[PDB]
C-alpha cells in the first residue's frame, strides 16, 4: 500500500492567508494519479485537483497543486472564510486506492 | 450530472444491507465506480471498485468476503451487498464515479448512512 501522510493535522490561519498543506507519499506516485478534495461539514467530498496539478472545473484559481514523485501540496494563496474545511489527498496509482489523514484548516 | 445513494440505517451486528447508487446525467457504462466510506469523525477508507462490467472488481482487505460490488448498467446504478456487517462497518458510505486521469473523483453523491450497533450492551 501507499501510504499517504498528510502534515499538518491542522492549521489555524487568517482570511488572506497562504494555507500551504503537504502530502507525502511512502512511494512514487506513478502517472502523478494524485487528487485533493475539499470537505466541509455534513457534506461530499468535493475535487479539487487531479492529475496532481489540474483544477477541477469550476475551482478558483487560488487553489493550486503540486509536485511529483512522493512529495505533494496543495496551496491555497489567499483564504476565503468558506475555504476553511478538511482537505484530504487521494492516489489512485495502483490497484488499492488510498487517501491521507486529512488536514483541517481553520 | 448525479449520483444518489440509498438503502442505509441501523442494523445490529451479523445483519445485512444492500446500498443503491442511482446516477445520471452521464454514460453510466463506460465509467468506474467505486465505494469509499467514513466513519464519524474519521478519514475517507476507499472500500471497493468496479470497472466497465467487468467484470473485475476490487475490495478494501477490512470488507473482503463479506462485501460485494456489483453493477446493472441497464438500470444506470451500482450496489453494494454488505453481508456480516460489525460495528467498525458504521458509516457514511459514498458512491464515487471514478475518472482516472480524467478526473479522479470527480462525482460523489450525497452519502447513505449505515449504523451498526447492539445499542451498547452484550460487550
Amino acid at each position: 500500500d501507499i501510504v499517504l501522510t498528510q502534515s499538518p493535522a491542522t492549521l489555524s490561519l487568517s482570511p488572506g492567508e497562504r494555507a500551504t498543506l503537504s502530502c507525502r507519499a511512502s512511494q512514487s506516485v506513478s502517472s502523478n494519479y494524485l487528487a485533493w478534495y475539499q470537505q466541509k461539514p455534513g457534506q461530499a467530498p468535493r475535487l479539487l485537483i487531479y492529475d496532481s496539478s489540474s483544477r477541477a472545473t469550476g475551482v478558483p484559481a487560488r487553489f493550486s497543486g503540486s509536485g511529483s514523485g512522493t512529495d505533494f501540496t496543495l496551496t491555497i494563496s489567499s483564504l476565503e472564510p468558506e475555504d476553511f474545511a478538511v482537505y484530504y489527498c487521494h492516489q489512485y496509482s495502483d490497484i488499492s486506492p488510498t487517501f491521507g489523514q486529512g488536514t483541517k484548516v481553520e | 450530472v448525479q449520483l444518489v445513494e440509498s438503502g442505509g440505517g441501523l442494523v445490529q451486528p451479523g445483519g445485512s444491507l444492500r446500498l443503491s447508487c442511482a446516477a445520471s446525467g452521464f454514460t453510466f457504462r463506460n465509467s468506474a465506480m467505486h465505494w469509499v466510506r467514513q466513519a464519524p469523525g474519521k478519514g475517507l477508507e476507499w472500500v471497493s471498485s468496479i470497472w466497465y462490467s467487468g467484470s473485475n472488481t476490487y475490495y478494501a482487505d477490512s470488507v473482503k468476503g463479506r462485501f460485494t460490488i456489483s453493477r446493472d448498467n441497464s438500470k444506470n446504478t451500482l450496489y453494494l451487498q454488505m453481508n456480516s456487517l460489525i460495528a467498525e462497518d458504521t458509516a457514511v458510505y459514498y458512491c464515487a464515479r471514478f475518472a482516472g486521469g480524467w478526473g479522479a473523483y470527480d462525482v460523489w453523491g450525497q452519502g447513505t448512512l449505515v449504523t451498526v450497533s447492539s445499542g451498547g450492551g452484550g460487550s
